[PDB]
Formats: C-alpha cells, sequence, structure tokens
C-alpha cells in the first residue's frame, strides 16, 4: 500500500477550495447572511418605512456638523546631510486612472532644487530653505488622487495628505534617512508659512482519523457555523467534491469523510469549445450562435423546518454534442440543418456492381454496357411497383438518349426491350414508342 | 506570454464557482429560469401588458429583445414567457412542452444598440443602430415571418446624428417627445407626435451640446414633461430643463463621480431622488433641491457599472449591474445599521442582495410590471435568466 | 562497417519504450538531435562526441493512462521550427513545438490505438495515421481538415499495422494481422484535386462541412506471401520488403519480373518473389527494421538482444551479407533501429527502458 495514493487522491480537492477560500473571502459570490439555515446571522430585521423627503434634512443638518475645519503656505530648511553635492526634491502629483487608462496617472513636477553640502556634519554650519506656494488647488479635488514629496541626491519620498484630505505633516525638526538606487541620513526642519473528530476513508484499505480544533468553523473555508445542523448543511453543499456522514460520537461530533465518486463537474458552456484546436478555445471575443435550450430549477419551495433526523430540474432542447455519422467529428450548429447525410445511392455500391458485372466472361460489350447503364438508373430512383415500368424505360432513354446514340448501341437496347416484354412488364404499345422518342 | 496562461486559469475557476452556485441555489431563490438564445442580445424591456389565462397556474408576458449577431441577418425580436402565477402549483410546474416561445421577428439592418417601447404606445418602439440615425417600428404592421429578402420598411427613421449612440427616452407626459444621445457630443430631439408626411425622414427638433465628451446616457423627468439631465464621459451631469432655449448652457452642471458616468435613473415614488452610475465602481445619488452633496456611496462593485433601475412596487429598492459578472441589490433603509461582526464580515448592512447567476459580463437587466419581485438578466453568452429571490429576505 | 557500444543508458520508470527518431531535418552542421517515447513520457537527447548523449527535454501526460507508440520529426514552412507529433493507445494525435515547449495541435477521430505516423516526403502538412480501426486516415495538419479514409467494403479486416510511402511519395503499401497487403495510389486526378481543395477551405466562409474522400478499393493485393502476421513493409525503389514472425525478411515485386509497377491491372493475381533474408529469434510481432537515408545498409533489432546487419549494395541477397554487433548487457528485446541523415551513429531501444548507442567505424 503506497500511501501516496491516499495522499495524492485527497491532495487534489484540497488546494482548490483553499484558493477558493481566499478568493471568496475577498470575492463574495453571495452574501451568506441571506442564506436560510444561516438565519442566526443577519441579526437585523426588515421593519422600517424611512420616507425619503426627510433623508435630506438629516443630512442637511449632519453636513453642518460634518464640516469640521480646513487648513490655510510652507517653508522649511534642510539641515545638512549626514553619511557614514546638490539635492533633488520633487512634487509628484497623482490623479485618478480613467477608462482608457490602464494605471494611475502620476505627474512629477519639481518645485526646485538647491546645493546641499557634500555629506556635511554638525558644528560646521554658520542652509537651503524650501518655500512652497499653494501649488495644490481645490479644483484638484476631482482629478488628482494624491500628492507626495520626493528627495534625491540616492532616493527618498514622503506624501503630504491623507485620503480624508488630512495633512500628515506638522512643523518641526526631523531626522530622516535615505537609500541609494545608521548609514546615510539627513535632518531638517519644517514650518507652515463539544469535541469534534474526523475519519478519512480510503475504501477501507486504509484510513486516517483526526479531531476538529476550534470546531464549528469550517476546516476549509473557516465559515462560522453555530450549529451542527447548519455546519452539516454548508459542508454537504459547498465543499461538495467529497462525501460525509454524521456519526455522533458521544464526545459531541464525529464525521467520517470520503471522496465523492462521480461529482459530474465538466465544462458548462457552448459544449463545442471543448474541441476547438487550442488557442481558439475560450476565445470570448466574438459572438457565436448555438442551439436553443431552456431549463427550470426553482419552481416552488417547501419551506420546512429544521430536522436533525434528516441528517444521517428538467430539460428542453438539445443538450449534447452531435457527431458526423461517418468520421466521428463534431457537428457545427449550422451543419446540423436539413443536411441528413443519407440517401438511397451509396457511391461504393455503384462501383461494386459494375466491377462485379465485369467478372462475367460469356458476354459481349454490347450487353455489359447496356446492363450497367440501366441498373445504375434503376438504383437512382428505386422502382418497385410494376405500374412504374412503362414510365421507367421512358425516362431511361429520356436521360441516356445522347449516350446510346453516341454509343450506337440502340439495337441491343431493343433486344432488352424484348426481354422485358417477355417478362410481362412492357406492352407492345410502347416498345416501338421508345425507338420513336429516341430520334 | 503570461496573460494567456492566466486567463485559462481564471476561466477554469469561474467554471468551478458557477458549479457551486448552481448546487447551492435551491435554498436561495423563489424562481429559477434559464434559457439560451442562438445569438446574444443587448436590450431588455418588459412589455407593460399582461394576460393571465384561467384554469391554470401561470401568467403570460412579452419581452422586448434585441440582437447582435456575428455577420448574418439581424433581427428585432419579441418573445413569450409563461411565468407561474400560483402559490400551490409546482412536468416541471405547468405544461410539459414549452414555457418560452418566440413570436415576433423583424428584419434589421445592423445590430441593435438600444430598444425601448413608447410609454404612450407600446406598439411604438425606438431603435439605436450602428448607423448615425434612429429607427422606429410598429410590429403590428409587419408579419412575424421575416422578409427572406432582408431590409424592409424602416417605419419613419430619423435624422440629426453623425455617430452612433445609446441614449433613448420618450417623454412620459408628452407624446412624440424623445431624446437621443450619441458620440456626436450632442442630444437630438425629434417629435413624432404628429408626422403625417413620414417619408422616413424627420430631423431632430432641437440639438443640445453642453458636454465636450462622448455622451453616455439621458433620461427624461418622471413627473415633469420639461425636465431631464445628461451624462457623458466628462464626469459632468448637466441638468437640462427645456423651454429655456439654450442648447449650450444647461440649467445646472456639476461633477458627479471621479470616473466617467455611465447610467442614470430617477426614483418614481419621490420627486427629487436621482440615482447615478459611473465607471468609478461607485454609486451616488442626488436631489433636485440641492446638488452640492454626494449623498451616499455604495462601494462593492469590482468593475464598471453600466445600468441602474429603481423598483416598481417598491419605493426603497434599487439595482446595480456592471461587468463583474455580478448583480447587486441595495437598501436605502439600512444605511449604517449596527450589525454583528459576522453580519459585517458578510457585508455592510444597506447592501441587500447579490445575484450569482451569470458567468460573463452582465449585459442588461430589467424589472417588470405585473409581478412584484422578479428581474430578467441578459449576458453576452447567449444567456437569458429569470428568477425570483427567496421571500424571507424581506420581512 | 563497424559500430561499437560507446554508451548505453537507462530510464527510471522501467517501462518499455518503442520509438527512436533522429531529426532528419538538420541544417548541415547542426548537432544531432533525436527523441524517444515510453509509457507516458517523451524524451529529448542530443548526440555528443566520445559516446556522450545529453538529456534535453521531456514531457509527460498524467490525465489518463496511455502507452505512446510512435513519433515523427517535421518542420514548419512558416518559421522553420522543428515539429514532432506522437500518438498512443488512447488514439489521439498531438503536435508539440519544442521551440515553445508546447503542444499546438491535437487530433481525435479514430476509434482505437494508433500504430505509426509518417509524412509525405515532399509536402510537410500531410500526415498519415494508421490505426487498429482498419482505417488509414490522412490529415492536412495545417488547415485542420481530414482528407481521405482508406478502408471499407474492400479494406483490411483486422487491425492494420504498418505502412510506408514510396520513395517519391505517390504510392503506399499497408500490412496488418490478416496476412493482407494492399496497394493505394495518390497520383490519381481525383486524389490531387481533393488535396488542392483541402489546402483551400474557410469554415467561416461556408455553412458546409468539408467533404472528404472515401476509397473502398486497393489498387492491388494478395495474402500469398506469408502465413503469419505482417507488421513492417518498406518500399525499395520499385521493389518491396516485408517481415513476419516466420524469422525471415522477404523481397518481391508484384506480377512478373517483366511487369512494370505502373501498368498493373487492379485484378492482378500474381506476384514475383526475388529473395529472402534470414535471422534468428524474432518469434514475436511488433518489431521493426530501418534503413539509412542513403539506402545502403540494413539494421534490425532482435528478441535476444543481438543485431543483424546487411548492405543494400550489389551484395547478392543469396549471399549478400551477415553482420551481428552484440553486447552482453540486455537481451530482453530490441524494437526499433534508426540512422542519422548520414550513417554515423545507430541507436536501438531495449525492452527494459534502456537505450543503446553504437558508433560506426567505417
Ligand atoms: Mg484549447
Amino acid at each position: 500500500a503506497d500511501h501516496e495514493l491516499f495522499l495524492q487522491a485527497f491532495e487534489k480537492p484540497t488546494q482548490i477550495y483553499r484558493f477558493l477560500r481566499t478568493r471568496n473571502l475577498i470575492a463574495p459570490i453571495f452574501l451568506h447572511r441571506t442564506l436560510t439555515y444561516m438565519s442566526h446571522r443577519n441579526s437585523r430585521t426588515n421593519i422600517k418605512r424611512k420616507t425619503f423627503k426627510v433623508d435630506d434634512m438629516l443630512s442637511k443638518v449632519e453636513k453642518m456638523k460634518g464640516e469640521q475645519e480646513s487648513h490655510s503656505h510652507l517653508q522649511l530648511t534642510f539641515t545638512g546631510f549626514f553619511h557614514k553635492v546638490t539635492l533633488e526634491v520633487l512634487l509628484v502629483k497623482v490623479c485618478h486612472k480613467k477608462r482608457k487608462d490602464v494605471s494611475c496617472p502620476i505627474r512629477q513636477v519639481p518645485t526646485g532644487k538647491k546645493q546641499v553640502p557634500l555629506n556635511p556634519d554638525l558644528n560646521q554650519t554658520k542652509p537651503s530653505l524650501a518655500v512652497s506656494s499653494n501649488e495644490f488647488e481645490p479644483s484638484n479635488s476631482h482629478m488628482v488622487k494624491s500628492y507626495s514629496l520626493l528627495f534625491r541626491v540616492f532616493v527618498a519620498q514622503m506624501t503630504v495628505f491623507d485620503k480624508n484630505r488630512r495633512l500628515q505633516l506638522l512643523d518641526g525638526e526631523y531626522e530622516v534617512a535615505m537609500q541609494e538606487m545608521q548609514g546615510p541620513t539627513l535632518q531638517f526642519t519644517l514650518r507652515w508659512t463539544l469535541r469534534i473528530f474526523y475519519q478519512f476513508l480510503y475504501n477501507n484499505n486504509t484510513r486516517q482519523q483526526t479531531e476538529a480544533r476550534d470546531d464549528l468553523h469550517c476546516p476549509w473555508c473557516t465559515l462560522n457555523c453555530r450549529k451542527l445542523y447548519s455546519l452539516l448543511k454548508h459542508l454537504k453543499l459547498c465543499h461538495s467534491r467529497f462525501i460525509f456522514n454524521y456519526v455522533y460520537h458521544p464526545k459531541g461530533a464525529r464525521i467520517d469523510v470520503s471522496i465523492n465518486e462521480c461529482y459530474d463537474g465538466s465544462y458548462a458552456g457552448n459544449p463545442q469549445d471543448i474541441h476547438r484546436q487550442p488557442g481558439f478555445a475560450f476565445s470570448r471575443n466574438g459572438p457565436v450562435k448555438r442551439t436553443p435550450i431552456t431549463h427550470i430549477l426553482v419552481c416552488r419551495p417547501k419551506r420546512t423546518k429544521a430536522s436533525m433526523s434528516e441528517f444521517l430540474t428538467y430539460s428542453s432542447g438539445h443538450n449534447r454534442l452531435y457527431f458526423h455519422s461517418d468520421t466521428c467529428l463534431p457537428l457545427r450548429p449550422q451543419e446540423m440543418e436539413v443536411d441528413s447525410e443519407d440517401e438511397k445511392d451509396p457511391e461504393w455500391l455503384r462501383e461494386k456492381t459494375i466491377t462485379q458485372i465485369e467478372e462475367f466472361s460469356d458476354v459481349n460489350e454490347g450487353e455489359k454496357e447496356v446492363m450497367k447503364l440501366w441498373n445504375l438508373h434503376v438504383m437512382k430512383h428505386g422502382f418497385i411497383a410494376d405500374n412504374q415500368m412503362n414510365h421507367a424505360c421512358m425516362l431511361f432513354v429520356e436521360n441516356y438518349g445522347q449516350k446510346i446514340i453516341k454509343k450506337n448501341l440502340c439495337r441491343n437496347f431493343m433486344l432488352h426491350l424484348v426481354s422485358m416484354h417477355d417478362f410481362n412488364l412492357i406492352s407492345i404499345m410502347s416498345i416501338d414508342k421508345a425507338v420513336t422518342k429516341l430520334r | 506570454k503570461e496573460a494567456a496562461f492566466d486567463d485559462a486559469v481564471e476561466e477554469r475557476v469561474i467554471n468551478e464557482e458557477y458549479k457551486i452556485w448552481k448546487k447551492n441555489t435551491p435554498f436561495l431563490y423563489d424562481l429559477v429560469m434559464t434559457h439560451a438564445l442562438e445569438w446574444p442580445s443587448l436590450t431588455a424591456q418588459w412589455l407593460p401588458d399582461v394576460t393571465r389565462p384561467e384554469g391554470k397556474d401561470f401568467s403570460i408576458h412579452r419581452l422586448v429583445l434585441g440582437t447582435h449577431t456575428s455577420d448574418e441577418q439581424n433581427h428585432l425580436v419579441i418573445a413569450s414567457v409563461q411565468l407561474p402565477n400560483d402559490d400551490a402549483q409546482f412536468g416541471g410546474f405547468g405544461s410539459v412542452s414549452g414555457k418560452i416561445e418566440i413570436e415576433i421577428k423583424i428584419n434589421h439592418e445592423g445590430e441593435v444598440n438600444r430598444a425601448r417601447y413608447m410609454p404612450q404606445n407600446p406598439c411604438i418602439i425606438a431603435t439605436k443602430t450602428p448607423s448615425s440615425d434612429v429607427l422606429v417600428f410598429d410590429y403590428t404592421k409587419h408579419p412575424s415571418k421575416p422578409d427572406p429578402s432582408g431590409e424592409c420598411n424602416p417605419d419613419l427613421r430619423l435624422r440629426g446624428h453623425q455617430k452612433e449612440g445609446y441614449g433613448l427616452s420618450w417623454n412620459p407626459n408628452l407624446s412624440g417627445h424623445l431624446l437621443s444621445a450619441s458620440d456626436d457630443h450632442t442630444i437630438c430631439l425629434w417629435d413624432i407626435s404628429a408626422v403625417p408626411k413620414e417619408g422616413k425622414v424627420v430631423d431632430a427638433k432641437t440639438i443640445f451640446t453642453g458636454h465636450t465628451a462622448v455622451v453616455e446616457d439621458v433620461s427624461w423627468h418622471l413627473l415633469h414633461e420639461s425636465l431631464f439631465g445628461s451624462v457623458a464621459d466628462d464626469q459632468k451631469l448637466m441638468i437640462w430643463d427645456t423651454r429655456s432655449n439654450n442648447t449650450s448652457k444647461p440649467s445646472h452642471s456639476v461633477d458627479a463621480h471621479t470616473a466617467e458616468v455611465n447610467c442614470l435613473s430617477f426614483n418614481p415614488y419621490s420627486e427629487f431622488i436621482l440615482a447615478t452610475g459611473s465607471a468609478d465602481k461607485t454609486v451616488a445619488l442626488w436631489d433636485l433641491r440641492n446638488l452640492k452633496l454626494k449623498l451616499h456611496s455604495f462601494e462593492s462593485h469590482k468593475d464598471e457599472i453600466f445600468q441602474v433601475q429603481w423598483s416598481p412596487h417598491n419605493e426603497t429598492i434599487l439595482a446595480s449591474s456592471g461587468t463583474d459578472r455580478r448583480l447587486n441589490v441595495w437598501d436605502l433603509s439600512k444605511i449604517g445599521e449596527e450589525q454583528s461582526p459576522e453580519d459585517a464580515e458578510d457585508g455592510p448592512p444597506e447592501l441587500l442582495f447579490i445575484h450569482g447567476g451569470h458567468t460573463a459580463k452582465i449585459s442588461d437587466f430589467s424589472w417588470n410590471p405585473n409581478e412584484p419581485w422578479v428581474i430578467c438578466s441578459v449576458s453576452e453568452d447567449n444567456i437569458m435568466q429569470v428568477w425570483q429571490m427567496a421571500e424571507n429576505i424581506y420581512n | 562497417y563497424s559500430f561499437k557500444c560507446v554508451n548505453s543508458l537507462k530510464e527510471d520508470h522501467n517501462q518499455p519504450l518503442f520509438g527512436v527518431q533522429f531529426n532528419w531535418h538538420s541544417k548541415e552542421g547542426d548537432p544531432l538531435v533525436f527523441a524517444t517515447v515510453g509509457s507516458n513520457r517523451v524524451t529529448l537527447y542530443e548526440c555528443h562526441s566520445q559516446g556522450e548523449i545529453r538529456l534535453l527535454q521531456s514531457y509527460v501526460d498524467a490525465d489518463a493512462d496511455e502507452n505512446f507508440y510512435t513519433c515523427a520529426w517535421t518542420y514548419d514552412s512558416n518559421t522553420s521550427h522543428p515539429l514532432l507529433a506522437v500518438a498512443g493507445s488512447r488514439g489521439i494525435i498531438r503536435i508539440i513545438n519544442p521551440i515553445t515547449m508546447q503542444c499546438i495541435k491535437h487530433y481525435v477521430g479514430h476509434g482505437n490505438a494508433i500504430n505509426e505516423l509518417k509524412f509525405h516526403p515532399r509536402d510537410p502538412n500531410l500526415l498519415l495515421s494508421v490505426s487498429k480501426d482498419h482505417a488509414l486516415r490522412l490529415w492536412n495538419i495545417q488547415t485542420d481538415t481530414l482528407v481521405a479514409i482508406f478502408g471499407g467494403v474492400e479494406g483490411h479486416r483486422d487491425e492494420v499495422l504498418s505502412a510506408d510511402y514510396d520513395l517519391l511519395g505517390e504510392k503506399i503499401m499497408s500490412c496488418g494481422m490478416d496476412h493482407s497487403l494492399k496497394l493505394w495510389r495518390i497520383n490519381s486526378k481525383r486524389m490531387m484535386n481533393a488535396i488542392k481543395e483541402s489546402y483551400d477551405y474557410n469554415p467561416n466562409k461556408t455553412n458546409r462541412p468539408f467533404i472528404s474522400q472515401k476509397i473502398h478499393f486497393p489498387d492491388f493485393s494478395t495474402r500469398d506471401i506469408h502465413r503469419n502476421y505482417v507488421d513492417c513493409v518498406r518500399w525499395l525503389g520499385d521493389l518491396i520488403l516485408s517481415k513476419s514472425c516466420e524469422n525471415a525478411i522477404v523481397c518481391w515485386k508484384p506480377g512478373k519480373m517483366e511487369d512494370d509497377i505502373d501498368k498493373i491491372k487492379p485484378s492482378e493475381s500474381n506476384v514475383t518473389i526475388l529473395g529472402r533474408f534470414d535471422y534468428s529469434q524474432c518469434d514475436i510481432w511488433y518489431m521493426r527494421f530501418s534503413m539509412d537515408f542513403w539506402q545502403k545498409m540494413l539494421a534490425l533489432g532482435n528478441q535476444v538482444g543481438k543485431l543483424y546487419v546487411w548492405d543494400l549494395e550489389v551484395e547478392d541477397p543469396h549471399k549478400a551479407k551477415c553482420t551481428t554487433l552484440t553486447h552482453h548487457k540486455c537481451g530482453a528485446a530490441i524494437r526499433q533501429t534508426s540512422f542519422s541523415r548520414d550513417s554515423s551513429i545507430l541507436i536501438a531501444v531495449c525492452d527494459d527502458a534502456s537505450i543503446w548507442r553504437w558508433d560506426r567505424l567505417r
């Protein structure tokens, strides 16, 4: 028993839900508090009227309160740099990304530069002041996202505001470091101027058992179910690629899990894409036509109540991929039209019969040619009723007039007419009539 | 490259997620109706009329659908649906043969970019086309069996635009009054309330130009016959009260969102409540009295937003659709309601519901009359879904 | 005329291999590259001097269980990248681009395992696929369309095994379990009209499915040669070569020595045998022989690990040649032989997922 089997098997379903866990945690598929059996969630009710013509006044007053205050230039000197050359300071302006824009727009405008000493030190001074106007404007409250401050000689950066248009920069002497492309640093000032258990079955060849820690939280999606009922539900529905069973060990709960057997998970889209030569499948970049279908799933619910004892959809249209009768290839939704790839005359048959005729030795070409030219037309229309035979020979020469003439074979045609009358299907009243219509 | 690998992965993931949502549906809705069309659509409109045959358990409704095929003949379509109108009935629920059927086909030149029926006459509808004009039709004047030849009676097309567009709105009070909005940065207005000499040529009565960006949407007032706003990618909403005679300077104009505005809608039951929708993945709203106040923001969509629609039969219920393959349902009453940490990790309170059916960019949706709480949705995957949420959620 | 074991390798999965194929599309001077397919893996090596061989690349299929069977080297007219296609028991045909290390094309239209793949010597988009479905198909690997289906009222009745293009590429032979060997033609007008059509079809253009060609008749056949299975045939100029489990290789021509190859009437009912070749212990089937691009020497694997070599020269097949190069390590079996474009090296696969190498000393 190479237990890697038990491993490899149960390996697969895990990572999937694992990824799905995070995804859903940020990518909700549906608000859980709406769920029926998760009714303990959504503690609030739906009891309120809340007329609207008053919603404004509550905000009309609230905005008087919400308007706290605002800030009303700047000037700051750079204490000499320190390290164990002119400086470069910029004003970068960030705006909101737009429709055609793939990333946020940033505008790095320089307010100016100065000449800092070459990594100076203390007690040597006896000085470049940076003064800023109101470069930022209140109109920018619709276009720019944020403003930051850049510093190079060698890189450094700071930002000016908060998302609430809240300045983050008071006035004072500050000591900061910087990086290139402890150690180098610069100073400056600023101024504004029941225990639960599991058991993992492997078709009884082996198994493994564990115990739930921090129970009533999903061992995969960490969903907080507050009842064995709701937990059992969420498990036997969401993490469906397995199967479960309720054992009720005396210690409070035990669930011996097993893998699903079928779990019919296969692509549910245009059933044709599955076979598009790769690179084109899942194109998702051009409308495509397909056959119409209609399903029904939720018609009228029961709305029963909880019952732990319990714990222990039709079609209309074509729902598959049809194939060509003779090559086993897919069938486009248009090719499945009136074309029915079937009729009375199979090519290979026409060939086979002529060939078989040619086996005969005791015949003249003035006979074989005739027999073939006739039997083929026989096949072509499928004559059965004896009352047809008159019209038959008629149409026969009606088609093969030019040929038998070009064959100069009409005389044996007449011999055939003789034979056929002999077999009681022609009247003399037409035999001649043939040679008549012939010319 | 990378994007290809990544997209393959994303596709497989979406497939899994839809599998799960399907497995989970029964405890979630009061109706599930799915149907596949041969060619997708870009339109949605419930006909305001309903018939309910007796001795049965179901109603009957008619829907207004468009068509954007690949290359072949285009068509305007309206089909039939048998909604269960019953509480005790449940082959499936009613007859065994069919619940949906096409009934109306009309030849069409170019795809359909927009289609709405006239409020005064449902037999009158409009049509936005890949061209730079407008088409109007009355189905009762054409057979359902389509002209095998092709193009047919345009039924009084219009004139006055130079690039295509998507805006479309009759005036509810005034017949014939209809607004348009196209890439021309202009709003063109015809009045077909009386055109005896049709000639298939009517020019727009008035042409407004106040946006300097490609306009996106326009909607009349709901009570006033002389009031309507404007939407372009300027992120500027402009208020256009007519009878003031200035196609250049509107009555009002402000910035709505930081991204381009897409969809716009007014509350029916109120007088002042506006519902706005933009590319900002945001949802704002305003009032006719004062405007310098973004009243609120719904912030859960994860991509652009293309449609907003208030609820009939419900004063405080709205709907937000976009591209994220999701669909939201909000609540104006639960604005900032203290909820449990698990209720909060579920989501903010005022957000009411989220639809989980489609698996592509949700093209369009619609409420309906004649039925309290149901909405049909159309994606780009030839997919039409109709549903009814479970009842317990409200009350 | 002397090869020496200058290297021998072995896999790890130990499951027998079957395929060996030098890339006979080497721009003169480029290194020697060759590949080999096993249970469910492919292998990329390069011949180096001093009996050195260097692992290059390897892929594997996990999603099912298959025992790959054959391979073939080709290129792309568009950008000249090397191209390799393989197929196994599942009956699917895959197409891999080593330059990107990916499969770009897959084909599924058979009903059983596949047994061999070859290409038209001239056209590089024509793939012949022989199966157990009694049907020999033929694809346009470029426009993604089938062309012909040889088999039917007069086809093979049991599990076609092996086929071989003529030297110029207009005539084919086929052999299968039913002791039967049949001739097909390609030069027919109808056929080449079909091919040209195949090179022209847009699915978006028409609402019609492309129309293949069904052929229900060999040009000529017989079963009088062997009284056992036949599992490998080789065109010889205008002569024929074939082997059975009867421990002898035979050369013959249809009809009489006077009978031209291109005048043969379909109802021909005579064949002319010329000579026989001999060896020992080939008492099982599915074992192949190969030949140099210069058609001057003969290689053949063996059941007990031996070898047997002849010359395709004036050496009279009565007493043409006898050359057995042998080593003492594996005598499990040897499936298949393969030469370079020149006659420098010769590889063969043992039944135990072990490789061999023999460097010639002329
Ligand atoms: Mg693919």
